[PDB]
Parts: structure tokens; C-alpha cells; sequence
């Protein structure tokens, strides 16, 4: 998801021009331009190595939104890097359930908004409040106004 | 239920066994 | 640690960790001793060929199976696949990892307990649990209902469940399944000329059941038609050229599932043998079993057999009720794949049977609340 | 000696060469066919997918 | 002179023997992933059309 793309992020131009080369090395040859499901799983295939064409689809479906099955720039270093998944288990569940909980300091059931207004002040990341508009978007699924506590899990699901 | 993957092997060891004896810095 | 999922099977061992999305290591359970005499001098000549290169050796071998019918007949060869398959497939020494076998329903006593007396005295495993094959297929549908046939290469056996709960009282087994349609094909291809005796032609008679049979949706309008065109006729190379043509073996062998009489078996085929086990259940969950039909198994992987079987039980049920059949393209691993789901589960965490309780109550504590 | 060894020496030239191009046609057609089929594979795939998704809908 | 002419052809047709022999083993790597590709285009093909007539009916 975007978490490899918060990685990219904080990769560089070493990894760009690595994997430029790579593909210039490996991909040589190859009429794309960019790496094809079908192409990426074949040579798969080829090492051993050998994934699900449904991951194949998942995986294409992620970085290249637009369907064409192959990898923009970003979207490229995006996929490559989701090969690597070595964070897993999305840090803790049952305690920052409790963080969660109590972040509901009216503990009506409701996660005001403001509250992670402060909790951001203190944070002090350079976000707008589009930016948290955004961001509660995509964690307030449901439109309730709120922080869902399953929606919560959801949010933080894998994030660690 | 959660779902488990152990296919995602090392990525660096997919890039040395898919470049053989040219996996040398990749 | 991780688990081992381990699958025995008959004809197929399926094995791999925990928590993934298919089996490691899938190669055919044979063991064969060279029968011829042997020349050459420091070939470095085995005793023994297991696995996956008794396959490509088979010409100078005497393959035998294990298993016959989901028990175990042979132990030490059974032992001798094992260590093949923890050690030379996985590479992971069983002293650090807890294993998962399945075994068939209505098996014997005494092989379940040898099982668990072996993985805990020779490979001394930290704690193992045996599971029912059907139970697992029913898993990785994902759903928590219906009634799974589970027709193997050893057994077909079909189990019915409701809400979690298993019904004791309906299992059907029935010991026709892949090996038997081989023989049977086996058997029927010397109509045309063809004959294969040796038991390592058996493998190349499974390669032709595999690539060219397929389950006829009407049988006698098939039989008439193969009769009259040549439509049908599909070729196929032998390992060494001499192709062969098989006309209406194709969907003659496969038809024994739904006609056991052909083998000389009485009893009736998987088409009434699950209706049969449906009308055992109670009156009020016959209607979730009639929509939750689940298929696993390999042999259930004959082109068109999920809209014969259908066809049948659409004919023999009320008329009222929906017939629904379930078949994933993953059925020949999805004993695997649900073995895989049960084990990664946190609340079956502390069913195993751990090795301090098999030290106080011996092997038969398979049969005690450790089931 | 010499004259027999030159015969020799022709006649498994000629064989060779005759060897080598039947070789370099095989290459070259089994290089072909294999193309066309993996490209015919990824028009096969693509479908699938496409009409799976239909299906579930 | 005969001698020289005979050791001259004779590697020559060493040589050539030993490339032809290499290229076969090539062209017979490239037909086994011929014969590959034929099964996975057979077995995509089964595929696409029994999800058509499954999303038909
Ligand atoms: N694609 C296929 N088409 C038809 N029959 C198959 C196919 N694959 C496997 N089989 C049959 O199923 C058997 C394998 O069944 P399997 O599910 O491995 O048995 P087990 O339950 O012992 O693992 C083989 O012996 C073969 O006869
Ligand atoms: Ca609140
Ligand atoms: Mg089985």
C-alpha cells in the first residue's frame, strides 16, 4: 500500500538509479519499458520463486491504479520494494486498543475530531487541515463523524 | 482470519537467484 | 516457532510451514528398491529412491505406496518418507517444530496411535496433532457449514457439519477414489491394444487419467456420439514416442466415481452417497447442507464433474431446494490450506498434544480429549 | 595413412555442418513458436482475470 | 605437407563439432520451454472459457 511508498519516500536517488539499472541489466531486451505482471511473474518463476498470479493482480491493482499492468516510476519502486516485506504485525493490538479507548476522553463511544487536532499539535508534523481531512478519510470509512473503533482497527491494521 | 505469507522470501536473494552468476552487486 | 503442516495423503505428500498459501514441497509418496542387478562400479548407488526421484528413475525400480486406503501399511517405509520429508524437502530438523498430520475418517485405531508413537520416539518432535481430513477442506472455504466430499487418490469420504458442529453419525466412506480409476483405465485401455503391466507404467497410465480424461455431463448421449463421429479422439505421446489414441476411455474412466458396478463394486456412486449422507442429518439443516456442497480433493478435479454431480443430486433432491457446489480452483491443496489456517490460530494454540502428556499416558492418548 | 585420414576428416566435416544447420533451424523455429505462445498465454491470463471480475459481480 | 593438412582439418572439425553440439543442447532446452508454454496456453484457455459459461448461466 502507501507504506511502501512512505519507504520510497524515505529511499533515495541511490535506490532509483539502482533499480534503473537493474531493470536496464535484467529488463534489457524486454519491449516494456516497465515491468508487466505476467512478465514479473514468469521471471519469478524463472529464480523459483513462485507467487499467486493473484498476488500478480493484487499487486498491480496497488501500484498501477490505471490498470495497464505494468509500473510507473513511482509505482515501479513502489512494487519492487513490496516484494520485501519485512514489517509485519502491525505493532500492538489490545494495548493501543487501550490508547485508542482512551483517547476518547468524553468516552461517549466518539472520537472527536479536535482531539486529534491536539494530539497532532503536539505531534507538530507539517500537515493542513486538509491534510487531516484526508487522513481521517481514509480511517472515518463509515462518514460518522468520528473515529470508529473498528475503523480504528482498521486504520492501524499492518501499521506499526 | 488473518492470512500468513512466507512466499515473499528475502527480496535481495529473489534478485541473486533470478541474475545467477551475475547477481554480483544485485 | 513455526508449525509444520504436514499432510501425508496417498500418492501425494503435501508439506510446508505454517501460515502461507501453499504447500512447500509436493512429490509422490513412492519408495522404490532397484530390482535389476547393477555393473558399474562406485555409481554411488542407492538402496532406496523416495520422493520425487524415484519418479525420474523409475525405469530400473519397483515403486510401492505406503498407503493403500488411507492407513498405513508399511511402516518402515512410512518412516523412511517422513525423514525424507522433513530433512531433504524442508531442511528443518523436527526437534524445534510442532507438526500437524491428517488422517482420514473411520481409520483404524492402531495406525493413528504407530503415528503418533513414531513422530514423537524417532523423529521426537515437541508436540503433534492429528486432524480430520474433511474438517480442514471445510477451513479453507472459509466457511463454518455444509457437508465436504474429500474424494482423495486413497478414499473418498464425505463429512457433513453444521454450525461447527460435526455429525458422527453421517460419514460416509467409500474406498473408491483415484488409485482405483487408474487400475480401471488401466484395465480398459487393452480394448484398443495397449497394455501396461509393469508398476512403473501405472505412473504413465496416471499421466494419461490426468491430462485426457474428463467427466461426461449425460453419459449415454456421450456413448452414442463417441460412437458414431471421431470428435473425440484425442492423442497422446508415449515417453519414448508410439503416440496413442484413446476414443471413449476418456470419459469412461471417470464415470466409475458415479457408477461404482464398474469395478464390480456394490455400493452406490459420490452422486447418491451424498444425498444419502444429507437425509442422515436432522430435518431443520438439510437445506443449509443442500446449498453449502463443498468439493476438495484431487480427483474432484475432472473437467465438467461439478455440473454432473449437480445434475445428479438436483435430480434426486426436492425440488424446492437450491443444490449450490462449491469448487475453488484450489482443490487439490485445500486440506493444506485449511491444515495451514488451523494452525496459525491463536485459540488453537494450546490443543496440541504436548510431549510431557504422551510421557504420562503413552500413545493412546490420541483417543483422549486431545483428539 | 595421410589420404585415409583426409577422407575421414571430409566426410565427418560434412556431417557436421549438415548437423549444425538443421540445429540452427530448430533454434530458430522453437525460438518463434515459443514467442507466439507466451504471447498467446498473456492474452489468456488477461481474460481470465477480466471475466473472473464479471463473474462476481 | 599431407600431416599439416591433416592436423589443420582435423581441429577445425573438432571445433565445429563441439559448437554444434552445444547448440543442440540449447535447442532442445528451447523446445522443453516450448512444450511448457503449450501446456500453460491449453490449460489458460480451459479457464477463460468455463468462467464464460459459468457467467452465462
Ligand atoms: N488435474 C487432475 N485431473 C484429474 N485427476 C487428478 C488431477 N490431479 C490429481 N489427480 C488425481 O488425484 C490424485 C492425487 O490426489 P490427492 O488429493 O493428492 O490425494 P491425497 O488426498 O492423498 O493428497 C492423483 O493420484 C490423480 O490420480
Ligand atoms: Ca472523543
Ligand atoms: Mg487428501
Amino acid at each position: 500500500d502507501d507504506i511502501y511508498k512512505a519507504a520510497v519516500e524515505q529511499l533515495t536517488e541511490e535506490q532509483k538509479n539502482e533499480f534503473k539499472a537493474a531493470f536496464d541489466i535484467f529488463v534489457l531486451g524486454a519491449e516494456d519499458g516497465c515491468i508487466s505482471t505476467k512478465e514479473l511473474g514468469k521471471v519469478m518463476r524463472m529464480l523459483g520463486q513462485n507467487p499467486t498470479p493473484e498476488e500478480l493482480q493484487e499487486m498491480i491493482d496497488e501500484v498501477d491504479e490505471d490498470g495497464s499492468g505494468t509500473v510507473d516510476f513511482d509505482e515501479f519502486l513502489v512494487m519492487m520494494v513490496r516484494c520485501m516485506k519485512d514489517d509485519s504485525k502491525g505493532k500492538s493490538e489490545e494495548e493501543l486498543s487501550d490508547l485508542f479507548r482512551m483517547f476518547d476522553k468524553n468516552a461517549d463511544g466518539y472520537i472527536d475530531l479536535d482531539e486529534l487536532k491536539m494530539m497532532l499539535q503536539a505531534t507538530g508534523e507539517t500537515i493542513t487541515e486538509d491534510d487531516i481531512e484526508e487522513l481521517m478519510k481514509d480511517g472515518d470509512k463509515n462518514n460518522d463523524g468520528r473515529i470508529d473503533y473498528d475503523e480504528f482497527l482498521e486504520f492501524m491494521k499492518g501499521v506499526e | 482470519r488473518p492470512t500468513l505469507r512466507r512466499v515473499r522470501i528475502s527480496a535481495d536473494a529473489m534478485m541473486q537467484a533470478l541474475l545467477g552468476t551475475r547477481a554480483k552487486e544485485s | 516457532t513455526t508449525a509444520l503442516v504436514c499432510d501425508n495423503g496417498s500418492g501425494l505428500v503435501k508439506a510446508g510451514f505454517a501460515g502461507d498459501d501453499a504447500p512447500r514441497a509436493v512429490f509422490p509418496s513412492i519408495v522404490g528398491r532397484p530390482r535389476h542387478q547393477g555393473v558399474m562400479v562406485g555409481m554411488g548407488q542407492k538402496d532406496s529412491y523416495v520422493g520425487d526421484e524415484a519418479q525420474s528413475k523409475r525405469g530400473i525400480l519397483t515403486l510401492k505406496y505406503p498407503i493403500e486406503h488411507g492407513i498405513i501399511t508399511n511402516w518402515d517405509d512410512m518412516e523412511k518418507i517422513w525423514h525424507h520429508t522433513f530433512y531433504n524437502e524442508l531442511r528443518v530438523a523436527p526437534e524445534e517444530h510442532p507438526t500437524l498430520l491428517t488422517e482420514a475418517p473411520l481409520n483404524p485405531k492402531a495406525n493413528r496411535e504407530k503415528m503418533t508413537q513414531i513422530m514423537f520416539e524417532t523423529f521426537n518432535v515437541p508436540a503433534m496433532y492429528v486432524a480430520i481430513q474433511a474438517v480442514l477442506s471445510l477451513y479453507a472455504s472459509g466457511r463454518t457449514t455444509g457437508i465436504v466430499l474429500d474424494s482423495g487418490d486413497g478414499v473418498t469420504h464425505n463429512v457433513p457439519i453444521y454450525e461447527g458442529y460435526a455429525l458422527p453419525h453421517a460419514i460416509m466412506r467409500l474406498d473408491l477414489a483415484g488409485r482405483d480409476l487408474t487400475d480401471y483405465l488401466m484395465k480398459i485401455l487393452t480394448e484398443r491394444g495397449y497394455s501396461f503391466v509393469t508398476t512403473a507404467e501405472r505412473e504413465i497410465v496416471r499421466d494419461i487419467k490426468e491430462k485426457l480424461c474428463y467427466v461426461a455431463l449425460d453419459f449415454e448421449n456421450e456413448m452414442a456420439t463417441a460412437a458414431s463421429s471421431s470428435s473425440l479422439e484425442k492423442s497422446y505421446e508415449l515417453p519414448d514416442g508410439q503416440v496413442i489414441t484413446i476414443g471413449n476411455e476418456r470419459f469412461r474412466c471417470p464415470e466409475t466415481l458415479f457408477q461404482p458396478s464398474f469395478i464390480g463394486m456394490e455400493s452406490a456412486g459420490i452422486h447418491e452417497t451424498t444425498y444419502n449422507s444429507i437425509m442422515k442429518c436432522d430435518i431443520d439443516i438439510r437445506k443449509d447442507l443442500y446449498a453449502n456442497n463443498v468439493l476438495s480433493g484431487g480427483t474432484t478435479m475432472y473437467p465438467g464433474i461439478a455440473d454432473r454431480m449437480q445434475k445428479e443430486i438436483t435430480a434426486l433432491a426436492p425440488s424446492t431446494m437450491k443444490i449450490k457446489i462449491i469448487a475453488p480452483p484450489e482443490r487439490k491443496y485445500s486440506v493444506w490450506i485449511g491444515g495451514s489456517i488451523l494452525a496459525s490460530l491463536s485459540t488453537f494454540q494450546q490443543m496440541w498434544i504436548s510431549k510431557q502428556e504422551y510421557d504420562e499416558a503413552g500413545p493412546s492418548i490420541v483417543h483422549r480429549k486431545c483428539f | 595413412e595421410a589420404e585415409k585420414a583426409a577422407d575421414e576428416s571430409e566426410r565427418g566435416m560434412k556431417v557436421i555442418e549438415s548437423r549444425a544447420q538443421k540445429d540452427e533451424e530448430k533454434m530458430e523455429i522453437q525460438e518463434i513458436q515459443l514467442k507466439e505462445a507466451k504471447h498467446i498465454a498473456e492474452d489468456a491470463d488477461r481474460k481470465y482475470e477480466e471475466v473472473a471480475r464479471k463473474l462476481v459481480i
